[PDB]
Order: structure tokens, then sequence, then C-alpha cells
């Protein structure tokens, strides 16, 4: 059966540079598991984007809908969308950036929210200088 | 006593017998879901699975703003400012995936409608997400919030001050002269007050939805 | 006075010396010209309260999460030279600056 | 100055004795990811920014919106 | 319903974005056989003096009941290849997206809340 | 079960992970140092080594004790609690 432990046990076969797995609450409405992975080379990327949809094939549902490889023409980002589960297949230097292992951890607390700012509409709807 | 909107029908030449099917429809809905008494003023917290997520279930906390349509159909908007950003949604009150309606807090305005809270201030269009419901004594009048907003300039989504919305519910005299009142009084229609034709009487046609609603109990 | 030649300093700049000047003498005198309220330091107060009396402000749109808001934007450079017009002729009143 | 000088280090400790019991998550990540947080952003600052980043830190120690598995 | 030359307002962490300009970005082209653009739907902009594709995350028209309706028309910045300029996103986006056919899992990866 | 311990084994186990380590290097390594003055090692980096004979020994460190964990000769002495050899 198609699982989060059929998926990392994948990607590790892979070798997957790096594999992070974060467990988001029913609260936050979007996935059960969200997983973040690292590649070599744009080429390793698509390798285990295909692959992974390929296994998922065979073993899903007939109920279970197909799923699209998203991000084919980037070089440096793929993603995959299933039922309970998103993966994210990114180069090192892009998922630095991007840091998305912060975000869904601190959804609110995110240091890279922070740092913006609400606009503001001056006082008495008259602008200055 | 009180009647949701949606069961006094709009006066035309359907056959009552429609009404009577959509509204033991309505009454079995009712029986899975607790739709509670709520006005236009009224703060509401719905609950809802949505169908793009896999079974999650959203909360929604706003003001109503709107309660139109009738029937199984009938609908209510609330809005509310969330992180800067005005969203309003409307609700179907006998769509299925609707999990759950609380009333937060249960008042009237003084107007029936809450459009003109979209050009109005966003302070008067937010509301605490996590706020605590305040509970009413069993017997009591609906309060009434006497709130008048104020408002941004002077273009607005529609023309407020024009006598036909009949808003009661702005400080027109902190953003309007005495010119732009006597401009707007152009558009007044005195005589369509006393028009004793217009009128629809929903007493008799009430009295029947509530011996149908008692049946149904 | 405008004796000097008015390359060296800018326009925008002789409102605020004026005023701090002004404020030291008789105050109570452009307040009521131009229907400020109360005569202030902040030389974007008065600048404001002179274009509208005047009626030379512009009507901006700046889109926001509430909505679009229609800000009036000043033509602040238009003010400042009025200003000093209204300083140069007697319409202000007399007022000695050194 | 944080709320205490032991509670960065009490917070530190703890998040690296929840990095020993990940199953999926590379371990080696985990504490590499800590490591260049808990230094590079928090080291040298003032006091009134310091106890922003220990609220972070504990937000992240719960994981009420979300753990790393 | 999202235009040519409609103005509209960047909801993005990206500099093009927030950056201040003399003029608000304006829809110079919709990616769709009609030339009315909903949520979902691609967009090209003129914004600070260049070609930029965004995306169309909430709209001031009314659209089915249970969809959210938002006070300003929102925009996400995108390269052309397809990934966002900007790494987060303040504002709340629906999450009708997640259904819609396209490559939204970007967006929602970098999008912090969701009405 | 219970392997065979003395107090000079236990001293080569934790000069073990000290060369493993990559801040600190054997060169300047010694059973007489200090973390904090004579290795230059920060009070953060510190928390890592006390992990480091956490899972070697399998034995709970409180975090009150923790901090008086330095000079690894405290260090050899604190974990001697734990099967006493008297030697
Ligand atoms: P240690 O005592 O050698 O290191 C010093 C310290 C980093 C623990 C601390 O005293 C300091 O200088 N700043 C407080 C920590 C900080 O910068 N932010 C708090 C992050 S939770
Ligand atoms: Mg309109």
């Amino acid at each position: 059966k198609f699982d989060i432990d059929m998926m990392v046990s994948l990607l590790r076969q892979e070798n997957a540079r790096d594999i992070c797995v974060i467990q988001v609450p029913p609260e936050m409405r979007y996935t059960d598991y969200f997983v973040i992975v690292s590649g070599t080379s744009t080429r390793h990327l698509h390798a285990m984007a295909f692959y992974v949809v390929k296994m998922y094939k065979h073993l899903k549902c007939k109920r279970d809908p197909h799923v699209k490889i998203e991000g084919k023409d980037t070089d440096d980002w793929l993603c995959v969308d299933f039922g309970s589960m998103v993966i994210h297949l990114m180069l090192p230097e892009t998922r630095e950036i991007y840091e998305l292992e912060k975000l869904w951890t601190l959804r609110s607390y995110d240091d890279q929210l922070a740092q913006i700012a609400p606009e503001t509409v001056p006082e008495d709807f008259i602008l200055g200088i | 006593r009180f009647l949701s909107p949606e069961f006094i029908p709009r006066r035309g030449r359907t056959d009552p017998l429609k009404f009577q099917i959509e509204r033991k429809d309505m009454l079995e809905r009712r029986k899975v879901l607790h739709i509670p008494e709520f006005y236009v003023g009224s703060i509401l917290r719905v609950t809802t699975a949505d169908p793009y997520a896999s079974g999650k279930i959203s909360q929604f906390l706003g003001i109503c703003i709107q309660r139109s349509g009738r029937g199984l159909g009938a609908t209510f908007i609330l809005r509310n400012v969330i992180e800067g950003q005005g969203v309003e949604i409307c609700f179907e009150l006998y769509n299925p995936r609707v999990q759950e309606i609380q009333v937060v807090k249960l008042e009237k305005r003084l107007d029936d409608s809450l459009l003109y809270l979209r050009d109005a201030l966003p302070e008067y269009s937010t509301f605490d997400v996590n706020m605590k419901p305040v509970v009413q004594e069993p017997n009591q009048k609906v309060p009434v919030n006497e709130l008048k907003v104020k408002m941004k300039p002077k273009p607005w989504s529609k023309r407020w001050e024009r006598p036909n919305f009949n808003i009661k519910g702005i400080r027109f005299d902190l953003c309007l002269t005495e010119q732009q009142m006597k401009e707007a009084q152009k558009w007044n229609q005195p005589w369509l007050e006393f028009d004793m034709m217009r009128e629809y009487d929903t007493s008799k046609i009430e009295a029947a939805i509530w011996k149908e609603i008692e049946a149904s109990k | 006075c405008g004796t000097v030649l008015d390359h060296l300093v800018g326009e925008e700049t002789m409102a605020d010396y004026l005023l701090y000047t002004l404020n030291k003498h008789q105050r109570f005198g452009y307040v009521q010209h131009y229907g400020l309220g109360s005569a202030c330091d902040n030389v974007e107060r008065v600048l404001k309260s002179v274009a509208v009396k005047l009626g030379k402000t512009q009507k901006v749109k700046v889109l926001t999460g509430t909505g679009n808001v229609n800000i009036i934007q000043p033509n602040y450079p238009a003010a400042a030279r009025d200003f000093l017009q209204t300083f140069r002729r007697g319409l202000l009143g007399s007022v000695m600056l050194d | 100055a944080p709320w205490s000088r032991e509670a960065v280090l009490s917070l530190y400790r703890a998040l690296l004795r929840q990095g020993r019991q990940l199953r999926y998550t590379d371990r080696d990540f985990y504490f590499a990811s800590i490591r260049r947080e808990f230094r590079k952003n928090q080291k040298l600052e003032d006091a009134e920014a310091r106890e922003r980043q220990l609220e972070k830190g504990l937000v992240f120690l719960n994981g009420k919106l979300g753990r790393i598995i | 319903a999202i235009q040519k030359m409609t103005r509209v307002r960047v909801v993005d962490n990206s500099a093009l974005g927030n950056s201040p300009y003399h003029r608000a970005p304006r829809c110079i082209h919709v990616y769709k056989k009609n030339g009315v653009g909903k949520v979902g739907d691609q967009i090209l902009l003129a914004i600070k003096g260049q070609k930029k594709k965004a995306l169309i995350v909430g709209h001031c028209m009314p659209g089915p009941r249970m969809t959210p309706r938002f006070d300003s028309n929102n925009v996400v910045l995108i390269e052309d290849n397809g990934n966002p300029v900007g790494t987060r996103i303040k504002t709340p986006i629906p999450t009708s997206l997640r259904k819609r056919e396209g490559e939204y899992s970007k967006v929602l990866a970098i999008a912090q809340n969701f009405v | 079960d219970m392997p065979p311990l003395t107090l000079e084994g236990i001293q080569d186990r934790v000069l073990y992970v000290l060369k493993l380590y990559d801040k600190i290097d054997p060169e300047k390594l010694s059973v007489n140092s200090h973390f904090m003055k004579d290795l230059g090692l920060d009070s953060l980096d510190q928390v890592e080594i006390i992990m480091a004979m956490e899972d070697e020994f399998g034995f709970e460190i409180p975090d009150i004790d923790a901090e008086k964990l330095m000079c690894p000769q405290e260090i050899v002495d604190y974990i001697a609690d734990k099967k006493d050899v008297y030697e």
C-alpha cells in the first residue's frame, strides 16, 4: 500500500541527498504530510520524481486520481501533489533561500514574515512630501 | 416569535405546493443541522468541510452583512478583515457541507443591509478570529447596536447617501456637505412610502408556515 | 524677500524657515488667513492648509486590502510658491524678519 | 538579553534531544539546521529582539503548528 | 474578473512587487481564450517598466457561493519557467487552487494562510 | 548487560568522541583542558558534547547540572558515579 513509509523508502532507494518530512496539523487545511527532498542535478530530480509517480501508479487504487509532476521545465524545483502527501524536489541552493521547512513548522512566526511590514494608509487620507 | 427569512416567499405566481415541498426539505436539513437565530448585525462562525482538501475542517468568523434568497438556496454573506485583507464569503444555509453554524454575538444593526461596510473604515469590518461567544439570557429582546460608522473618501461602491438605500447607520455629517445632502434629496420619491398597493402583507403566510413547522416538530 | 538668487536654496525649504520665524512673530495672523486651527512647527501641516484653501489638490487611488482608497496628494510646489507670494504681498500682513 | 541565558540553552538542548527520536528526516540535517539557525541568526543582537527568537524556537519545540517526523 | 489594463495589487515578498513606483502594476494580457481572468489564471503584467508573468489569487468579482471574495485584485509574480518570484505570501489564499488545473503547488507551499 | 568497565577505559572513550569532533583537534586536545577557555568552545557548542555522552551511556542528563558539565576530568568523574570504580 502506498503510504508515507513507502515514500521515504523510495527516496532513500534513489539516494536522495536530503530528506525532510513534516507532519502538518489538520488545522492547516493542505495535506497530512509535507515532504521536501534535495537533488544533486536537474536530471536527478527528474529521475526521482518520475520513479515515485511510476511506483504510485502501480500501487494506487482505481478510485485514486492520477497525479501530475509539476515544474518539469524548471531546472531547480519539482513538486508532486498526492491525496495525503506533497513532495517537493528542489536543488540545495533553491531550498536554502525558500526555507520551506521553517515556514510550515512556524506558520506565523517565520523569520521572513517578520521583515514584511503591513501597508499603512496616511491619516486624514492626505499624503505628505 | 422569529421566523427565518427564507421561509417567507417573495410574491409571485409560483404554485404554493412548490413552497410546501421546499419547506419540508428545509425542515429535514434543520433536524440534522441546527441553524441558530441570527440577524445581519450578528457575528457568526461557520464550520465547513472543503472538497478541495481531504475532508479538512474550515472555520470562518465574520459579521453578517446580507441575508438574501428564499428556500433551500438561501444564503448569507459574512465579512471579515484577515491580516489587512477584507474577505467576504457567501454561505448557503442548507448546503450539506456546512458542519456547524454558531452565533458568537447576536445583534441587529440600524440597517437591514450592511454592504456599506465595504466603503467604511477597515476597523468596523475587522473582528477577532478567536473571540469567545457571548450568551444572551433566554427571555430578552434581541439587542440593537446603534453604531454609526465613519467612512472613507467620497468615491464609494454605491451612492449610499441616496434615499433609495435608506441608510441610517452612517455618519453622513462627517463625510458629506449640506450641498451634497440636497443633491441626494433630489432622488427622494416621497410618494413611494404611502403607495399602499406595493405593500406585501406577510401575516397569513407566516401563520401557515408556523403551522407546518410545528407539525414537522 | 527674494533679493538674493533662488538657485542657492529650494522652494520647499523656504516654507519651513518662514514658519519658524513667523512662529516667533505674529502667528495669529497667517492661521486666520489660511483657516488653520493652530500654528504648528510642522511644514507639512501648513502646506496642506494652503493647498486645501486654494482648492488645488489631486485625488489618487491606492490599492489596499480593504479596497482601493482615494487618498489626496497635494500640490506642494504650487502651495509653497503661493505661500511666498502671500508673504511678499500685504495680504499676509506686516511682519519684520530680522 | 533573552528571558534567560539558560532558557536559550535549555531550548537548544531539548531540540537536540528531539533530533534523536526522528525516524524519517535525516538526523544529520536536523542537527545542522538547528546549528546554523541558533548561531548565525541567534548570536549577536539586542535584548529587545532576543526574546522574539526564543518564542519562535518555543513554538517550534511544542510544534502545535507542525512537527518534524 | 481581471482584463487587460486592470490595476492590480501584488501580494508577494518579491522586491519587484513591493518596491515604490509612480504607477501601479497593470495587466498587459490574460492567458485565457476569453479576455476574462479568474482565480488561478496566469496573466502578464507591466510592472516597474518590465513585462512579468503573474498568477491571480482572488479578485473583487463574486464567484461560486462558498468561494471567498477579496476586496482587492491579488496576484503573485511568477517567472516564465513557473516558479514564484517572491518567497512568501502574507495575504490569505483560497484553497480552490489545489483542485484547479495547473502548477499551483509552488504557490500553496509558499502561502501561509488559507481562506 | 554488565560489560567490563574501568576508569581508564572511561577516559579512552571520552577522548574518543572529542577527537571525532570537528571544532576541536587532537593537537591541542588534552586530558586537562577548559572548553570555555583552552579549547575556545561556546556554551551552545558544549551542549552537543553532553548529548554525545547522553546517547553513549544511555542515562538522562538533567538541564540543571548540564551547565557545570565542563573541564573533561569532571565529565569522567560525573559518569564515574554510575558503576563506581575505586581503582
Ligand atoms: P554561551 O554563553 O557561550 O553563548 C552566549 C549566548 C549566545 C548563549 C548568549 O549569552 C548571547 O550572547 N545571546 C543570547 C542568545 C541570542 O542571541 N538570542 C536568543 C535566541 S533563542
Ligand atoms: Mg462598481
